[PDB]
C-alpha cells in the first residue's frame, strides 16, 4: 500500500483528538442543537449544565436515566477526556454509551432527549466514535428532522453506505434507501444483533418493532425472485424470529409473526423447521392479539407447505401444546369468522391429530368439518384414519355419526377409500 | 455458524483432506485428494464497533494446483525447455514450468466474443471442453495470433489456443466432413 | 368568409400531414403501403402495446 | 363548461396567456395553471409537480364531471375521495423515486 | 389408481398471492403510530 | 461458559438446506421453472417447411411432426439420438394438422388423421408399404364443409350400449362443426354456432362406472362460448360468454383428459378444469371450471397479457399445472404459465432459447417434455425435470 | 347501465369493435374520453364508441353532450376491457373516437359502421 | 531504500527520506502529508529549516 494510504488509516485513527486550533474548532462546531458558530464558541459547562437539566427532565419521564446522572453525566465527566484513557476505560465508557442509547432510542420525539445527547455528542465524541450505535438507534426516526441533523454530523460507517448522498441534504432518506440499506447481509448480521441487545434489556418498543418488520419483509420481497439469495437470508431472520418469540413483549411477538408469515410465503421451508417454529410460536404465548395473530401463522405457515406430508397428524407434544394454548372453543369461533381465513391444511392435521391423539373429541370434529370446507385429498385421509379407528376400538355413536356426514356428502369417496380398504358390507356390520 | 464453503475440493478425490489454521492467523491452509493445495484468509470485520458478531466470509488467498486426473497428453512449448503444456483427462489444458514451479498455469477456457456479432451457442452452465486428444503448438507467430491448435475426444472440430495469452483462441476449425478429428498439424 | 374556409382547409390538410409524420416516427413494426397513384401509406403490425 | 372540457385544459385553465404565447410561438406550454395553489401540488416537489397537476387534473376532471352530470349524486365525497387516495399513493411513488444513486 | 390419488392431490389446490419486489413498499407511510396488530392484518391483507 | 422455545435455533442450526428436498413436492414451484434441453427433435432428418403440427404418441415414444411440405414423419424421442422411425409423403396434399389417435376400447388402432387446405383427410393405419385411406365424403354436407383443415379428434360413447369409437370434427364455414366417425367417415351430426367459428375444444366429463359424456366447446369470434352435449343429439347445454376479448383466436381445456392428453382407459377419463381463451391482441383469459361452470357470464381466474401479439397455440400440460401460450407471429413468443397462481415463469424461456417464430408446441403425455417447433422446420426438445 | 343510449347487440358490437380493431392498425382512433372530446371540439371524429361498463358512468355521459351538438354519431358497447383489446392496448379504455380522413382505406368500413350506427341514433 | 528519518523541533511534522529517491515530509499525528516527491536520484538525509514550510 501506499504512503497517503497509510496515513488515511492514521487520520481515522487520529480523527477526535484536536492538535490545533483549526481542528478543535472544525470538530468543536458539530453540534445536535445549535449552528456552528454558536457551537464554537459554546463551552463544557454551558452544555453539560443544560444537558443536565434535559437529563432531569428526561429521567422524571423515565426514571431508568438517574444512573446515567450518576455516571455519564455527572461533575468528573466535564473533565473526563475520551481519548486519554485506555482500551478497557474505552470499553467501559462505550457500553455505557451504548446503554444510554438503546434506553433513549424510544424518547426521540421529546426536545429533553435532544438537548441530553448533545452533550454526548459534543464531550465524548459519540457521532464520530461510538456512531454505528447512535444510527442503529436513531434508524426509525429517518423522515425527522433529528435524523436530518445526525446525518448532517455523523461520519458515516461503511456499512452504512447507502446513506452517503443524504449527508448534508435537505431532504430526507426515502423508503426505498432504507430497504436498500437493509437488503445487505452484513447490515441484516449488524441489525439483528442490535435488536438482541434491545430484547435482552427489555426496551423495544412499537414504533421500532414496525419499522423493523416493515424493512425485513421488504428485504424478502426484494429478494423473493432469487433462491440463492433467500437461503442466505434465512437463517438470520428466522434466527431473529425466534429471538423475538423467545421474549415477553406482544409487539415483538407479533413482529415475529409477521416475519415468520412473510418468509413462509416467500418461500416454501421445510416441514421441520415449520414444525420447530410453530413450537417456538406456542412456548410463550401469554397475550391475547399475540394469540389472534398466532392462530393466523400457524394456519398461513401450514398452508404454505407442499409435497407427501403436508397433512399428517402434527406429533403428540406439539398437538398437546397447541391444545393448551388454543382450545375447541377458540378453534370453532376462529373457524366461524365471516372472513373465512384459509385453513385448510392446519384444519386437517388438527382433525388427524385429534383422531390419532384425542379420542374424545370427535363430536366436535364432526362441528368443525361441518363448518370449513376441504379438498377430496383431506377429507380422504380424514375418513381412512376415521375407518382405523373403528378397526382399532369400538365404534360409538360418535364415529358413528361422524360416518353419517361422510354418508351425507360425497358417499361416493367414502366407498372408493372403502373398497381401497375394507367393504361397504362388512363396515356396516362394523357399525 | 459463520459460513460454508462448499466445493473447495472434489468429494469424488476424497473431499477436503486436511484443512488447518496457520496458528495466530486468520488464514487457512486447506488441501484435498484432487492435487490441489488452497489458502482461504478471514478478512477484518466491516463494522467498525460490533465486528464479533458481523464475520466477513472467508475469501480465497494464493493455491497450487495440477491435475486430478492423469495428462492424457504433452507438449514442449518452447525450445528452451521451460514451459511444457499438458492435457488431462479432466479436461483441462495446464502450462507446467520445468524451472519454477509457481509459474504453472491452467491455460484458461474463456471463450472470445464471435466476430460477426451473432450469439455463440453452448450450454449456459459452463464446463470443461471434452478430454484433449492431441496438440500441435507451433511458436513462430507468438503473440500475434493462436498458437496452438488442438483436438478433444469425440467433437468435429480442433481449437486454438494462444499460448502467449495462456487462453483459447478465436478459432475453431472445423473437418467439414462430419468426421471426428483424429490429427492436427500446423506449420512452422 | 370564403377565404376564411379555404384558409381552415389548407390548414386542415397540413396539419394532417404533421400528425401522420409524427405518428409515423413514434415507435412499432411498420410498412409502407403504395398504392395505384403514388399516395403513401403506412400500415402498421398488428401488435397491441406492451 | 367546466365538466364538459378535457383533463388537459383544467390542468392549463389558468395560464392562458403563457399558453398561447406558447403556442403562436413554437415554445413550451406551462404545466400549471390555476391548479397549480392545490395542496397535492404543493405537498409535491421538483418537475413531480407538473406530473401530479397532470394526474390531478385527470382525476380532477373525471370528479368533477361525475359531480355535474350525475342524478344519483349525494353530497358526501365518495368519488372524490377515491380521487383523492389514488392521487395521494400516485403522489406517493413519485416522491419514493430518487434519481441519485444509492 | 395411486394415479387418480395424485391428480386429486394436485387438483386440490388453490390459487394464491406470491410475494413481488413492490408487494409491501406502500407500508412505510401508515407505520407511524399504528399498533403491530394493525401492521399483522394489513400484511395478512396483503398475503391474501 | 456453558457446557452441553430453543426449536426453532435447534433446528436452524441442525439444517443447512432450508427447502423441499427432491421428491416431496409433487406440484411445481412457482416463478422457477427447472427445464433441460435435449436434442432437437427433427434434428436427425430435416424438414423442408415450417412445422404446422405436432403430436405425442399416446404410450409410445413416438413424436409426429407435419408442415406444408405434404410429409409427415415420425420421431423415435429419447434424450440422445432422435431418430426417424418412418416417413410418408403425401403428393398434392399439404398437412396442416396430424393427429395420433389411439382408441378406449382395445387401444391397439393407432391412427393419424392428417389434414390440411384440401376436401379430404387423410387416415394412416399404422402397422410399421401403408395402409393409409382418404375421407372425403360429407354425407349430403359439402356445402358448409370446404377445407379439412381445422379438425379434432375426440372419443364418443354411444350411450345405450358402453361402446365408444372416435369422432373427427370439422370447423367449417359459418357456423358449422360436423362431426364424423373416424373409421366409417360417416357424418354423425353437426352444431351450428352463431358467429363466425374460430376455434373449439373437446371436454370429457365422468357419469358413473364406464359411462362419460363428451361436450363440444366452441368459441365465436366475438367471444360467445357455446357448449355442446354430443353424446346425444348435439344440443346446447350452456351458453356463456368471454368477459373481454373481442378477437377470439383458439380455446384449450386442461387439467384432465384433453384431445392432446388423451386417456388410454376409459376409467381414466377426467374431468378438465382449466380453460384458456387466448385472443389477437395476446390477452388468454383463464376461467376455473371447478366453480365457472354455473355463472353463465363467470369471471376468469386471471387474464395474462404477457406477450403482445396473436395467440396461436396455447396447450395444457397433462396435469394441468402448466399452461404454454404461443404466437406465430412474432419470434420466440412462446411463455409457460405456472397456474393455480397464474403467474408467468420468470427464468424461461431467456433471450437466447432458440425459439424461433412458434409456430406449433406440444407436451408429451409422460415425460413432461416440450416439444416447439418454428417456421425454419426445427422442433427443438426440452425437457422439465419435475416429471 | 340504464342511463348507455344507444346500446350496440352482439352484431353491430363485433363489427364496430372490428372497424375499431382496423382503425388501430391504421393509427385512426383516439382512445380515451379526453382525446375523444379533443376531436369532439375539433371536429375530426367520425363516430364515438363509449364504453357501458365504468363504474362511474358520469366521467362518459357528456360527451354525448356535446355530440349531439356537432350531430357526430355515437355508440355504447358493453365492454370496457373488450374496447381496449380491440383499440389494442394493454388498458381497459372508456371511451374511443375514430378520427377523420378521406384517403384512409377502411373509409367504406368506417361509414358502413357509422349509417348503422345512426340508425339507432 | 532504507528510510532515514527526522522530526521537526516541535514533534509535530516528520520528514523521511529514502535512499532510492522517496522524501516525504508531513504531519505524522495528523493524516496529513504535505509533500510527497520522488527524486530519482539516491537522496542522503534532510532536516526541516526553522519549520516545517521549509526543508533541505
Amino acid at each position: 500500500s501506499s504512503l497517503s494510504d497509510q496515513l488515511a488509516q492514521v487520520a481515522s485513527n487520529n480523527a477526535t483528538v484536536a492538535l490545533d486550533r483549526k481542528r478543535r474548532q472544525k470538530l468543536h462546531s458539530a453540534s445536535l442543537i445549535y449552528n456552528s458558530k454558536t457551537a464554537a464558541t459554546q463551552d463544557y459547562d454551558f452544555i453539560f449544565e443544560n444537558a443536565s437539566k434535559a437529563l432531569e427532565e428526561l429521567s422524571q419521564i423515565e426514571p431508568k436515566f438517574a444512573i446515567f446522572s450518576r455516571t455519564l453525566f455527572s461533575e468528573s465527566s466535564i473533565s473526563l477526556d475520551r481519548n486519554v484513557q485506555t482500551k478497557e476505560e474505552i470499553k467501559d465508557l462505550d457500553n455505557a454509551i451504548n446503554a444510554y442509547l438503546l434506553l433513549a432510542s424510544s424518547k426521540w420525539y421529546l426536545a429533553p432527549t435532544l438537548h441530553a445527547t448533545e452533550w454526548l455528542v459534543r464531550r465524548f465524541q459519540i457521532h464520530v466514535k461510538n456512531t454505528e450505535m447512535l444510527l442503529l438507534s436513531t434508524l426509525n426516526y429517518y423522515q425527522t428532522p433529528v435524523f436530518k441533523r445526525i446525518l448532517s454530523i455523523i461520519k458515516l460507517p461503511p456499512l452504512f453506505n447507502c446513506l452517503s448522498n443524504f449527508v448534508r441534504s435537505e431532504k430526507p432518506p426515502t423508503a426505498l434507501t432504507m430497504i436498500k440499506l437493509f437488503n445487505d447481509m452484513d447490515f441484516l448480521k449488524l441489525y439483528t444483533s442490535y435488536l438482541d441487545q434491545c430484547i435482552k434489556h427489555n426496551a423495544t418498543y412499537t414504533n421500532q418493532l414496525l419499522f423493523t418488520t416493515c424493512c425485513f419483509i421488504n428485504v424478502v420481497a426484494f429478494n423473493s425472485n432469487n433462491d440463492e439469495k433467500l437461503n442466505q437470508l434465512v437463517p438470520i431472520l428466522l434466527e431473529i424470529s425466534a429471538k423475538l418469540l423467545a421474549s415477553k413483549s406482544k409487539d415483538c411477538q407479533i413482529a415475529a409473526h409477521t416475519i415468520l408469515v412473510v418468509f413462509a410465503t416467500a418461500l416454501p421451508l421445510k416441514k421441520t423447521i415449520i414444525l420447530a417454529a410453530m413450537e417456538t410460536i406456542l412456548s410463550n404465548l401469554d397475550a391475547k392479539e399475540a394469540k389472534h395473530s398466532a392462530l393466523l401463522t400457524i394456519c398461513k405457515l401450514f398452508q404454505t407447505l407442499k409435497g407427501q406430508g403436508n397433512v399428517d397428524q402434527l406429533p403428540s407434544k406439539i398437538f398437546k401444546l397447541f391444545d393448551s394454548k388454543f382450545d375447541t372453543v377458540s378453534i370453532l369461533t376462529f373457524l366461524d369468522k365471516e372472513d373465512k381465513p384459509v385453513c385448510d391444511k392446519f384444519i386437517t392435521s388438527y382433525t388427524r391429530s385429534i383422531a390419532r391423539y384425542d379420542r374424545s373429541k370427535l363430536n366436535i370434529i364432526l362441528s368443525l368439518l361441518k363448518k370449513i370446507r376441504l379438498e377430496r385429498y383431506e377429507v380422504r385421509l380424514i375418513i381412512t384414519d376415521l375407518i382405523y379407528l373403528s378397526e382399532i376400538l369400538e365404534d360409538k355413536s360418535q364415529l358413528v355419526e361422524l360416518f353419517e356426514y361422510f354418508i351425507s356428502i360425497n358417499e361416493d369417496l367414502v366407498l372408493k377409500c372403502l373398497k381401497s380398504l375394507g367393504l361397504t358390507g362388512e363396515l356396516f356390520e362394523i357399525r | 455458524r459463520i459460513h460454508v464453503l462448499k466445493n473447495i475440493h472434489r468429494e469424488s478425490y476424497g473431499g477436503v483432506t486436511q484443512a488447518t489454521f496457520l496458528n495466530g492467523q486468520p488464514i487457512i491452509v486447506t488441501s484435498g485428494g484432487d492435487n490441489s493445495l488452497k489458502e482461504y484468509v478471514f478478512d477484518p470485520s466491516l463494522s467498525q464497533g460490533s465486528g464479533d458478531v458481523v464475520v466477513q466470509p472467508p475469501r480465497y488467498l494464493r493455491s497450487r494446483g495440477g491435475h486430478s486426473q492423469p495428462p492424457s497428453y504433452i507438449a514442449f512449448a518452447d525450445s528452451q525447455s521451460h514451459f511444457m503444456l499438458s492435457a488431462s483427462k479432466d479436461r483441462s489444458l495446464w502450462s507446467f514450468s520445468l524451472r519454477k514451479d509457481a509459474q504453472s498455469q491452467e491455460m484458461s477456457q474463456r471463450l472470445h466474443k464471435k466476430q460477426d456479432g451473432g450469439r455463440v451457442g453452448g450450454s449456459t452452465i459452463k464446463s470443461k471442453f471434452p478430454e484433449i486428444v492431441a496438440l500441435a503448438i507451433e511458436n513462430a507467430r507468438i503473440g500475434e495470433w493462436e498458437n496452438i491448435i488442438t483436438a478433444h475426444k469425440d467433437e468435429k472440430f480442433a481449437r486454438t489456443w494462444d499460448m502467449r495469452n495462456k487462453r483459447v483462441g478465436r478459432w475453431t476449425f472445423d473437418t467439414t466432413d462430419d468426421g471426428f478429428v483424429k490429427s492436427v498439424a500446423m506449420s512452422q | 368568409v370564403k377565404q376564411h374556409l379555404q384558409r381552415e382547409t389548407q390548414l386542415k390538410q397540413v396539419q394532417q400531414r404533421m400528425d401522420a409524420q409524427r405518428e409515423l416516427l413514434k415507435k412499432g413494426s411498420k410498412k409502407k403501403i403504395v398504392d395505384s397513384s403514388g399516395k403513401i401509406s403506412f400500415k402498421w403490425k398488428k401488435q397491441r402495446k406492451r | 363548461s367546466l365538466a364538459k372540457s378535457p383533463a388537459s385544459t383544467i390542468q392549463i385553465l389558468g395560464a392562458e396567456k403563457a399558453l398561447f404565447r406558447a403556442l403562436k410561438t413554437k415554445h413550451d406550454t406551462p404545466k400549471y395553471g390555476l391548479l397549480y395553489h392545490a395542496s397535492l401540488v404543493g405537498q409535491a416537489t421538483g418537475k413531480n409537480k407538473g406530473k401530479i397537476a397532470r394526474v390531478l387534473a385527470a382525476k380532477a376532471a373525471v370528479s368533477l364531471r361525475y359531480d355535474a352530470l350525475a342524478e344519483d349524486r349525494d353530497d358526501s365525497g365518495d368519488i372524490g375521495l377515491e380521487s383523492r387516495a389514488k392521487v395521494e399513493n400516485r403522489l406517493s411513488q413519485l416522491e419514493g423515486r430518487d434519481l441519485r444513486t444509492t | 389408481d395411486e394415479e387418480d390419488i395424485a391428480l386429486e392431490f394436485i387438483n386440490g389446490e388453490k390459487k394464491d398471492k406470491l410475494v413481488n419486489m413492490n408487494s409491501f413498499t406502500s407500508m412505510f407511510d401508515n407505520i407511524q403510530n399504528v399498533q403491530m396488530d394493525t401492521f399483522f392484518d394489513r400484511v395478512m391483507k396483503v398475503l391474501t | 461458559d456453558e457446557s452441553d422455545i430453543n426449536a426453532l435455533t435447534k433446528i436452524l442450526s441442525t439444517t443447512y438446506n432450508y427447502k423441499d428436498t427432491l421428491s416431496n413436492s409433487k406440484l411445481l414451484p412457482p416463478k422457477k421453472l427447472d427445464i433441460v434441453r435435449l436434442k432437437d427433435a427433427n434434428a436427425s432428418h430435416p424438414s423442408h417447411s415450417a412445422i404446422q403440427s405436432l403430436s405425442f404418441h399416446p404410450s409410445k415414444p413416438l413424436l409426429l411432426t407435419g408442415g406444408y411440405d405434404k410429409t409427415l414423419r415420425i420421431y423415435h424421442i429419447d434424450g440422445k439420438t432422435n431418430h426417424l422411425v418412418t416417413s410418408l409423403h403425401l403428393v398434392g396434399s399439404p398437412i396442416q394438422t396430424c393427429t395420433f389417435y389411439t382408441s378406449l376400447s382395445n387401444q391397439n388402432q393407432q391412427n393419424i388423421f392428417t389434414a390440411g387446405r384440401r376436401r379430404y383427410m387423410h387416415s394412416w393405419d399404422l402397422s410399421l408399404t401403408a395402409k393409409i385411406e382418404k375421407f372425403s365424403r360429407l354425407y349430403g354436407h359439402e356445402s358448409t364443409q370446404r377445407s379439412f383443415e381445422n379438425f379434432k379428434v375426440a372419443h364418443l360413447q354411444n350411450s345405450q350400449t358402453n361402446s365408444v369409437h372416435g369422432i373427427v370434427l370439422l370447423q367449417g364455414n359459418n357456423g358449422w362443426i360436423n362431426i364424423l366417425h373416424s373409421t366409417s367417415g360417416l357424418w354423425l351430426m353437426g352444431c351450428k354456432i352463431e358467429g363466425v367459428i374460430t376455434d373449439f375444444c373437446i371436454d370429457y366429463q365422468p357419469i358413473s362406472r364406464g359411462k362419460f359424456r363428451t361436450i363440444l366447446i366452441a368459441v365465436n369470434a366475438y367471444g360467445e362460448v357455446w357448449e355442446f352435449d354430443l353424446n346425444k343429439n348435439g344440443h346446447v347445454i350452456r351458453r356463456w360468454k368471454d368477459q373481454g376479448g373481442v378477437g377470439i383466436t383458439k380455446i384449450q381445456v386442461g387439467g384432465g383428459t384433453t384431445t392432446t392428453c388423451p386417456a388410454l382407459q376409459i376409467s381414466k377419463i377426467k374431468q378438465n378444469r382449466w380453460l384458456a381463451v387466448g385472443s389477437e391482441s395476446g390477452f388468454v383469459n383463464l376461467y376455473d371450471r371447478n366453480n365457472a361452470m354455473t355463472s353463465s357470464t363467470p369471471t376468469p381466474v386471471a387474464a395474462l397479457d404477457q406477450l403482445t401479439t396473436t395467440i396461436s397455440n396455447l396447450q395444457f400440460s397433462p396435469d394441468g399445472q402448466i399452461l404454454c401460450m404461443a404466437s406465430r407471429a412474432v419470434k420466440d413468443a412462446l411463455r409457460l404459465v405456472h397456474l393455480p397462481s397464474c403467474s408467468v415463469f420468470s427464468n424461461w424461456p431467456t433471450s437466447g432459447t432458440p425459439l424461433g417464430k412458434v409456430t406449433s408446441v406440444a407436451f408429451s403425455p409422460s415425460g413432461g417434455l416440450l416439444a416447439v417447433g418454428n417456421e425454419q422446420g426445427k422442433v427443438r426438445l426440452w425437457k422439465l425435470n419435475h416429471y | 347501465n340504464p342511463k348507455a343510449f344507444p346500446l350496440a347487440d352482439a352484431a353491430l358490437t363485433q363489427q364496430i369493435l372490428d372497424v375499431v380493431q382496423q382503425a388501430a392498425n391504421l393509427r385512426q382512433l383516439k382512445k380515451g374520453a379526453n382525446e375523444a372530446t379533443k376531436t369532439l371540439n375539433r371536429g375530426i371524429s367520425e363516430f364515438i364508441i363509449m364504453a357501458a361498463d365504468c363504474e362511474p358512468i358520469e366521467i362518459l355521459l357528456h360527451l354525448p353532450l356535446l355530440c349531439e351538438d356537432k350531430n357526430v354519431p355515437y355508440v355504447f358497447v358493453p365492454s370496457r376491457v373488450a374496447l381496449g383489446r380491440a383499440c389494442g392496448v394493454s388498458r381497459p379504455v372508456i371511451a374511443a373516437s375514430i378520427t377523420t380522413n378521406d384517403a384512409s382505406a377502411i373509409k367504406t368500413q368506417i361509414y358502413a359502421v357509422k349509417d348503422k350506427i345512426e340508425t339507432l341514433l | 531504500g532504507p528510510y532515514h528519518i527526522k522530526y521537526a523541533k516541535n514533534g509535530t511534522h516528520l520528514l523521511i527520506t529514502g535512499r532510492k529517491g522517496h522524501v516525504a515530509s508531513m504531519d505524522w499525528r495528523k493524516g496529513q502529508l504535505r509533500a510527497e516527491l520522488f527524486l530519482n536520484e539516491t537522496c542522503h538525509s534532510a532536516t526541516y529549516l526553522q519549520n516545517e514550510q521549509y526543508f533541505a
